[PDB]
């Protein structure tokens, strides 16, 4: 009689503190709410620009409008960023200065001749780590006034150091109308060539036959390295077929060997294309459950169409 | 396609027990044209996978029970980029050649115990060169071959 | 439970929280009301040396540039550079980031409100808007491009508009030369204004037709106009592919002519599935007809075989022309009521 008042007590005490988790939670934002409205407070703000400099204490800004005005040093800011050539803030009031306003293997090759999935490998790299995310289109001259945009983009691949360069079908542009052309491959060369370090900044080029892809810019100067992939790896292949074998369940007999073998000449995204060609293949039965039978046999038919329709 | 160099291949190991280096002389116009042919990548991938191991295995059997080393060196030394020399096309492969030095220079190491004194010095004193001469390799049978020749 | 009286006095002061906060919260109401113009607003990333650093870029309307960090409350889909922000008088500041698109007037393209062929068509538009709660078990996932083509004379623009109305959600229309401009750089905003509206609003229907004519790669190497619709449609797959989000509501691309077609269109994102039109037959056209024209008051004794036969080669939109034709004369014919014979004098009158 004794012993049950205790459990009672725990379930009491217990509903008693498991309600707190539907206000404690929410307790911090709405004192967030208030400190935003506190973090509202400071307003009035300005911008300006540095030009010439004669005291080192006070300087002259110019403002974006256009008119032209002078500030003081605040005790705060130091000489440091106070130098001439830094964008800076102002203020509405006494005109101070809170803050400055800043302004905004060396190659490699890949050929993919038979078939395709390189992009979903340079996909999960770049969904890897990457170091950052930038594309660069393959023509970019349609946009003789899109030099100035090339230097333009690479100037900005100079001001932000990390850099990786993603280049998708560039046998396009690798082929006075071909003067121009030529004079573009020349403007190419003379940047590529010119004054730059390669060292940290790296380049991918994708591509479809070696044809137009200029043997003679394929060389170990204008790229270092040559890597064929000409399928995803056995390893590779299984790997993705496992994670793709994870949501839909299957028979409680299952070989891939046989998935992975009769595969040839095929790319990931297209297996699963095919994978869920199959499905909904095999939906028609209306089943739960789907042996691999139905599974090899419509893979297989539809990548025999894949193959016929590969031309 | 290397479906046709494969039943030459898997001929080859069984019709190439007890013959001399001359059946590999008459071997080498064969493999010529065959190094020549198949320009697919993929396709020969399995035929350079036989073949050197059919020219290695007689290679074998002439270092088995007597060896004069000295022409079996020459051949090397004399052909290389031989067979490459009539295709204008570069090959680069870059992925049987590795697998290639590795198994010659597992040979090598299966005979760098004790054989004879010789012949070795040379063959060590060619492959520094052609470490040289090759300048594009994973860099390491390179360092493998000079370490293990540091060594001694 | 004598440590849990404690409690009481905690939800006390918490009750009492919710009772001081609502002054500050009536506030908000009478504050944030009325923001009295639209400014621009550019995210930039500054660094102080908690003291984060934390700023912004404003450009007004009326092109004056001012100076402010980044605030206001819980932000989701904001941080943006996009337009249509709250802000009160001389504070300059964030209170409510509506995004009505840049440049309007793309956007407002259009306002929308062979059996076993069009059987798989409709499973195929069905099945995204149905069978989501189910692909969790069965893990199938749902084709985003489908590929529409066949020869000419099919009528599968106006039957895809049929399926259309049939999907029940809103429609949009977009063309081939409606991605050509005298301007440049029209593509990247064209893509991202579009993804932007299909981010926004509800799972719509998106429909282009002609993407064999602007997506020409042109072999012969001496000039032509367009090279502009060649990178949108490789960004178009850029995006269909290292985008998570694509996940999201799908665009449908239709091409007249088979002799241009790019390899790399093959995709569970991109371009998947795709049919060709074997010469289309009769009796089903007569079908598609009969459903058209059920609405309308026809004497209902006919053979099908005269009206079947004598199409060959013909549109949907022409077969409907052929109905409409069929009741133009009927009006200056004195009958109240459509005849058979009706049909076939409209297809040879028109065709």
């Amino acid at each position: 009689d004794y012993r049950k008042k205790l459990l009672e007590h725990k379930e009491i005490d217990g509903r008693l503190k498991e309600l707190r988790e539907q206000l404690k939670e929410l307790t911090k934002q709405y004192e967030k709410s208030e400190n935003d409205l506190k973090a509202l407070q400071s307003v009035g703000q300005i911008v300006g620009e540095v030009l010439k400099q004669l005291t080192e204490e006070k300087f002259i800004v110019k403002a974006t409008n256009g008119p032209r005005y002078v500030v003081g040093c605040r005790r705060q800011l130091d000489k440091s960023k106070l130098k001439p050539g830094t964008r800076v803030a102002l203020d509405m009031t006494t005109l101070t200065i809170m803050r400055y306003l800043p302004r905004e293997p060396k190659g490699c090759l890949l050929y993919g001749p038979p078939g395709t999935g390189k992009t979903l490998l340079a996909r999960a790299v770049a969904s890897q780590l990457d170091c950052n995310f930038l594309k660069v289109v393959s023509s970019s001259i349609v946009d003789g006034e899109s030099a100035r945009l090339i230097r333009e983009m690479f100037n900005y691949a100079r001001d932000h150091q990390p850099c990786i360069i993603f280049m998708d079908e560039i046998d396009a542009i690798g082929g006075s109308a071909d003067r121009e052309i030529q004079r573009t491959l020349m403007e190419l060369l003379n940047q590529m060539d010119g004054f730059d370090t390669l060292h940290r900044v790296k380049m991918i080029m994708a591509t479809n036959r070696p044809d137009t892809l200029d043997p003679a810019l394929l060389r170990p100067g204008r790229l270092d390295r040559k890597i064929h992939i000409d399928l995803p790896n056995e390893q590779a292949r299984l790997d993705i077929l496992k994670i793709h074998a994870g949501p839909i369940t299957k028979h409680g007999e299952i070989d891939y060997e046989a998935i992975v073998k009769l595969s040839d000449g095929f790319n990931g995204a297209d297996l699963r294309n095919v994978c869920t060609e199959a499905g909904m293949f095999a939906i028609r039965a209306d089943h739960d459950f789907v042996v691999q039978e139905d599974f090899m046999k419509a893979v297989r038919k539809v990548a025999d169409s894949k193959k016929l329709e590969s031309k | 396609m290397a479906d046709g160099g494969s039943e030459r291949a898997d001929g080859r190991i069984v019709k190439m027990e007890v013959d001399y280096s001359a059946t590999v002389d008459q071997r080498l116009p064969e493999c010529a044209k065959l190094a020549k042919e198949g320009r697919l990548q993929e396709v020969i991938e399995t035929l350079l996978s036989l073949e050197k191991q059919t020219r290695t295995a007689s290679d074998m059997v002439s270092t088995s029970r007597i060896l004069v080393a000295v022409v079996k060196m020459c051949y090397e030394a004399k052909e290389w980029d031989l067979l490459n020399e009539n295709i204008m096309l570069l090959s680069k492969r870059r992925s049987q050649l590795k697998q290639a030095v590795a198994k010659m220079v597992q040979q090598c190491c299966t005979y760098v115990e004790e054989i004879t004194d010789l012949p070795i010095k040379l063959r060590l004193i060619d492959t520094l060169r052609m470490v040289t001469e090759g300048k594009i390799y994973v860099e390491i049978e390179r360092a493998r071959l000079t370490k293990t020749l540091a060594t001694i | 439970k004598i440590m849990k009286s404690e409690v009481l006095r905690v939800t006390h002061e918490l009750q009492a929280m919710k009772d001081k906060i609502k002054e500050n919260s009536e506030k908000i109401k009478v504050n944030k009301t009325l923001p009295y113009l639209v400014s621009n607003v550019i995210e930039l990333l500054d660094v102080d040396p908690q003291r984060k650093g934390k700023c912004a870029v404003i450009k007004t309307s009326t092109r004056q540039t001012y100076f402010l960090p980044v605030i206001g409350l819980v932000d989701a889909e904001k941080l943006k550079p996009g337009d249509l922000v709250g802000v009160n008088k001389d504070s300059y500041l964030i209170l409510e980031t509506l995004p009505t698109e840049y440049d309007s007037r793309v956007k407002a393209m259009e306002v929308d409100e062979l059996d076993k062929q069009i059987q798989e068509l409709v499973e195929a538009i069905v099945l995204p808007m149905n069978h989501k709660e189910k692909f969790e078990n069965l893990g199938i996932q749902p084709p985003k491009g489908v590929l529409m083509y066949g020869p000419p004379g099919t009528g599968k623009t106006l039957l895809a508009r049929a399926c259309a109305a049939q999907t029940k959600a809103t429609f949009l229309k977009l063309a081939g030369p409606q991605l050509v401009q005298m301007f440049i750089g029209d593509g990247a905003k064209l893509v991202r204004d579009a993804f932007a509206l299909a981010k926004e609003k509800a799972p719509s229907i998106i429909f282009i037709d002609e993407l064999d004519a602007i997506g020409t790669k042109r072999f012969d190497s001496e000039k032509a106009g367009d090279r502009e619709v060649q990178r949108t449609m490789l960004e178009l797959l850029n995006q269909l592919d290292g985008f998570q989000p694509n996940t999201q509501v799908k665009v449908i691309a239709a091409t007249n002519r088979v002799d241009i077609l790019d390899p790399a269109l093959l995709r569970s994102g991109r371009l998947d599935r795709k049919i060709e039109f074997p010469m289309p037959n009769e009796e089903a056209r007569a079908r598609i007809m009969q459903i058209h024209s059920r609405k309308m008051n026809v004497s209902p004794d006919v053979n099908y075989e005269e009206l079947a036969r004598c199409t060959d080669d013909f549109n949907g939109a022409q077969c409907k022309a052929v109905c409409v034709e069929a009741g133009m004369i009927a009006l200056r014919r004195g009958a109240t009521e459509l005849t058979h014979e009706d049909y076939m004098e409209g297809i040879l009158e028109v065709q």
